[PDB]
């Protein structure tokens, strides 16, 4: 299920300031290439921030309100497999590699799905 | 971005060739065992850009902008059999098996244009190296998300 | 014409609810003949009993250009005086012209009279007419005389002094030739034996108005259109929003190619952009189309979906009604 | 004086459809085919001015990608059974100092005059559809 | 707009033979030798629009290998009794964004024009036979 | 003077990119982690000055000296994403985005001309490094307190 | 197609006599000087092809040494008292794949048409006799 991240910002990603805004920019694979999707999160009081976050390519940027420009985060990529209550701090550690071919061989788990199906939907005629 | 890894599989699937022998270009790796013949995909020439295209979808609507361009990609061939590679490869350019390969290949294939025999001086010694030219023709795109203007309100006024 | 009725012979809360449904006992007809559930079909249940809607007003007009988009109106009856003002601010809203007649009784400057009411409000959408006789058969060839225009060809905008016109002219002395001159009416009279139609100024005048109605209706059309049937929806691009301004660009040039506006300098004071070029464009072009720009539009309308306000600014071309010359014999 | 635009090229669009794949180096070029007024002058200190029927006659030169949406229009407009009007303008957007203006430029009926000089290589790339429409008016204003 | 081709050079067949041997270096070229459409302008914005009968007439010169197939065709035509007609196509393939689509140019009756200026040398090789075959209709489609 | 400091502005928010990322140019500044891409808008091109223009207003009374110029000034992209970053900019540089956020940046922003990855010779190891081409145009000025004139007494004389 | 030459320039002859002093860098060129047909085209898909009568006229640039007997073969017919008519024929040897094929080309009745431009230097060696026998058919066959 998609996921929500969550927790105070803290560390490296500065001080929890009360209006701390992020930015993630997602990489949806439209139709050639793909598609960049943006959405800007804010944070409520003490610098916490709390939010679900879809599955995919995503690029994190944090900035803080009046500021000149972003910093980079950087980038993550959330899969089938990373925890749900976590924290942002976290998550930016389990950065993007470049098994998404290996991944992509998920397709196997969908083939015997669709082999189960079609033998599930032949078998009843009798 | 994924051009030159692009034509890089037209080569490797082109002459039915290895993996792990086709190297990239003035990237980081070793040459060793100079018999083993490598394909590097020089790309080091200058890329030009020859329009900026902007187009726009309606549904799910999104715009597309790209970018047409083309570079003079080299190919590089080494090893014992360089000159076959190479005359093989300058030759299979422009039959069936290219042409039917190169399918999703974001990448036109122009012909080879010149050949050369230029090796490199390995310390002392000389190893087969040939360049082969040919102007490659590609446009990446990226899509953003805008949004459409569904009418106008105004208001005129006149003397 | 093409359509398949099906009634009951019962009059009166009777009801056709089924829309054929499929019979178990044969092939359907049902699905092919398009007039199933799912299929959009107009099913009016049968009423109860006769009914009997109250008298509407003449303001009921509301439902007319609800349903037909007509631009030039009429009534049989003469309008009643306490209607005058409601239907002129119908006119008004609504974006279309009310012809309407009156006796001499309303040849005043006086406020009681409501054509001088008109006036003064600026209802000029109310276009108000004179027949000695009452002649509502005159607001018929004055519709028919002024809609009379293309608005594609060359020069087409006409004006309505002495235009042939195609009921009998009346009688009057000058003094409320003079009066219905200054207070809005139109006179069909003699001149020289023969029909002359004289317009009036009081109230805007009828070219004038019609003009600029035909010209707001067609920048709304040619915008709707080039934004929800060109099958390619434009952006907020700023060549988007160009394409935007060029459309309504490009319907101004229609129209100073057509006869309604010609180039001259601008006389009113009020502007937008800056003097220079909206003098210079009007003196020029005559007309300037300046389309606000994206930035000074918030996110809050942007997500609207909708354009930033344009301002087209124009001129009207001078049309000649009177001619005045003097003449001396130097023997 | 100080200037700058917005606007990299002088955005254009011809009848309601904006131009958007642009051959990159100098896709645009409006020439005047002719004078704004030919004169004759005659003997101690004497010439006639007369601004001549062809004074807005502008070529538009337009430089589109091989096969674009853009060259997509313009060429269903060369093949069309009628020789489609064009309609259109070309503008720009600039600020002056700190005062934002629009530079536009009206093209009234026009139509092809060159058809591009259709060229294929195997060397180089060539995606270069060069169209030509030659309007009678076009009055730059601001 | 994003777009790439299969097909290296604009595949070519007249009269149902294939050219196949193509100098490398822009053999094809199309070139229109007139306009789509002349146009008389009088005063105060008026125009007349009167597309030519010679719209599509258009010249392809061909560049082929000294003693080719493809030359040995074009001769054997350029030598016939009775002059052959040419009719056939040139057209490309192509995707334009994931769809494939394909780019295709007629050739209606047309005719050697120009024969090739047979050169040879000695210094330098060169096979570089320059037909010029000039068709009425060239209308490209997509 | 602002020019150069301008377009690393507009690259900057451009590609929502950090400010301590962008460099100038060949100024003394560490690069240090080269996979941290960072980004210099290198200005060492000649920029050549096309007109000096001369206003002058009468009111609040001075006058304006301007000097409209262009410089061909290139993008060298770092670090490990340093093909994407030339890339998305490469080709987001004539979008939306862009052509609304260089509102008050008096400086006009050609297409990108050209692109290049020369790498830098890192010392027997090869940074990823890019150059893109871009002309850009721009005007400085200056104002000036000088004087009109209100009159002009003279005389004339005649045989 | 695969294809390779004997006979490096090809090899030409004229009444009889084998030209052997051939200026090196591309001394014989054959120009053809007209059309193969001319057409008139008529409105919808009318044209009409007609081959000219000077289809195969070709002028054939020979460039010898300044004083040789291939100039003096020339020479002499550019000085005769009746103008020589020039017969013969310029071929080529060349195997296809692996069959041997030549190349023929018949020059008929021709004449001289532009005498060499006799320059001598003192700088540089010139000794470049460039003549130009025009001839009216000039058929290629292979």
């Amino acid at each position: 299920m998609s996921i929500q991240v969550t927790g105070i910002i803290e560390g490296p990603l500065g001080t929890p300031s009360p209006g701390i805004t992020i930015r993630v920019v997602s990489k949806i694979s439209y139709r050639n290439t793909y598609r960049l999707s943006t959405e800007d999160y804010v944070t409520t009081t003490g610098g916490a921030y709390d939010f679900q976050l879809n599955e995919g390519f995503h690029k994190i940027l944090i900035r803080y309100r009046g500021a000149s420009s972003f910093t980079k985060l950087g980038d993550v990529s959330v899969s089938d497999q990373t925890p749900s209550p976590i924290t942002l701090i976290n998550l930016l550690e389990s950065s993007s590699p470049k098994a998404l071919v290996v991944k992509l061989q998920e397709l196997a788990d969908e083939a015997s799905e669709s082999a189960q199906s079609a033998s599930d939907d032949a078998d009843q005629v009798t | 971005s994924q051009s030159i890894i692009n034509v890089a599989r037209y080569i490797r699937d082109l002459l039915d060739y290895d993996e792990n022998l086709i190297q990239f270009d003035r990237k980081n790796t070793q040459q060793s065992d100079t018999v083993t013949g490598y394909i590097v995909v020089n790309g080091s020439g200058v890329q030009n850009v020859l329009s900026h295209g902007s187009s726009y979808d309606g549904d799910a609507e999104i715009m597309e902008y790209s970018k047409s361009e083309s570079r003079l990609i080299t190919l590089e061939f080494y090893g014992s059999d360089a000159y076959e590679n190479a005359e093989l490869f300058s030759l299979l350019n422009q039959s069936q098996k290219a042409k039917e390969v190169s399918r999703g290949l974001g990448l036109t294939i122009y012909n080879v244009s010149q050949a050369t025999d230029v090796k490199q001086l390995l310390g002392y010694q000389y190893g087969n190296r040939v360049h082969v030219d040919f102007n490659i023709q590609y446009c990446p795109s990226v899509y953003v998300e805008t949004l459409r203007v569904d009418a106008s309100e105004f208001e005129i006024l006149v003397d | 014409n093409g359509y398949f009725k099906v009634t009951s012979s019962t009059t009166g809360a009777t009801s056709l609810l089924s829309y054929l449904g499929v019979a178990t006992s044969g092939t359907d007809i049902s699905a092919v003949l398009g007039m199933n559930s799912e299929s959009g079909a107009v099913l009016t249940q049968g009423t109860d009993q006769v009914v009997l809607p109250a008298e509407t007003k003449l303001e009921g007009i509301t439902a007319i250009k609800s349903e037909v988009n007509i631009k030039g109106a009429m009534f049989i009856d003469q309008i009643l005086d306490a209607d005058i003002p409601g239907i002129a601010s119908f006119a008004g809203a609504n974006n279309m012209l009310v012809y309407e007649v009156f006796d001499t009784g309303y040849l005043s400057k006086n406020v009681s009279n409501p054509v001088w009411a008109v006036k003064l409000a600026g209802q000029s959408n109310f276009r108000c007419l004179l027949s000695k006789s009452g002649n509502r058969k005159f607001a018929a060839t004055y519709m028919a005389r002024m809609h009379t225009v293309l608005f594609s060809g060359q020069n087409t905008a006409i004006t309505m002094q002495l235009k042939e016109l195609s009921v009998t002219a009346e009688e009057y002395t000058d003094t409320e030739i003079a009066n219905a001159k200054t207070v809005g009416l139109d006179l069909l009279t003699t001149i020289k034996n023969e029909q002359a139609l004289l317009t009036s100024g009081a109230n805007d005048f009828c070219d004038n108005v019609y003009n600029l109605e035909a010209f707001r209706d067609e920048i709304q059309t040619n915008n709707y259109n080039l934004l929800k049937t060109t099958s390619t929806k434009i952006p907020q691009t700023d060549p988007g929003m160009d394409t935007i301004e060029d459309d309504t660009e490009k319907t101004c040039e229609k129209y100073v190619r057509n006869g309604v506006f010609a180039p001259g300098t601008w006389t009113r004071s009020d502007f937008f952009g800056d003097r220079q070029q909206f003098v210079d464009a009007i003196a020029q072009k005559g007309y300037y189309v300046l389309i606000g720009d994206l930035a000074d539009q918030t996110t809050a309308e942007r997500q609207s979906r909708v354009s930033p306000v344009i301002q087209i600014a124009v001129k009207n071309a001078g049309a000649v009604h009177e001619e005045d010359i003097i003449i001396s014999v130097n023997l | 004086s100080v200037i700058v635009y917005r606007n990299n090229q002088s955005t254009l669009t011809l009848n309601g459809y904006t131009f958007q794949h642009l051959y990159q180096g100098a896709a645009l070029v409006l020439t005047p085919v002719n004078a704004k007024t030919a004169r004759t002058n005659s003997i101690n200190g004497g010439v006639s001015i007369s601004g001549r029927v062809d004074g807005g006659v502008h070529t538009l030169a337009i430089m589109v990608q091989k096969h674009s949406p853009d060259d997509k229009f313009l060429n269903d407009a060369k093949n069309s059974q009628e020789p489609v009007v064009f309609d259109g303008s070309m503008k720009r957007a600039y600020t002056e100092s700190g005062t934002l203006k629009k530079a536009t430029t009206t093209l009234e009926t026009g139509s092809i005059t060159t058809q591009p000089t259709k060229t294929d290589n195997n060397q180089d790339p060539d995606d270069s559809r060069t169209y030509v429409i030659e309007f009678r008016n076009s009055v730059e204003t601001f």
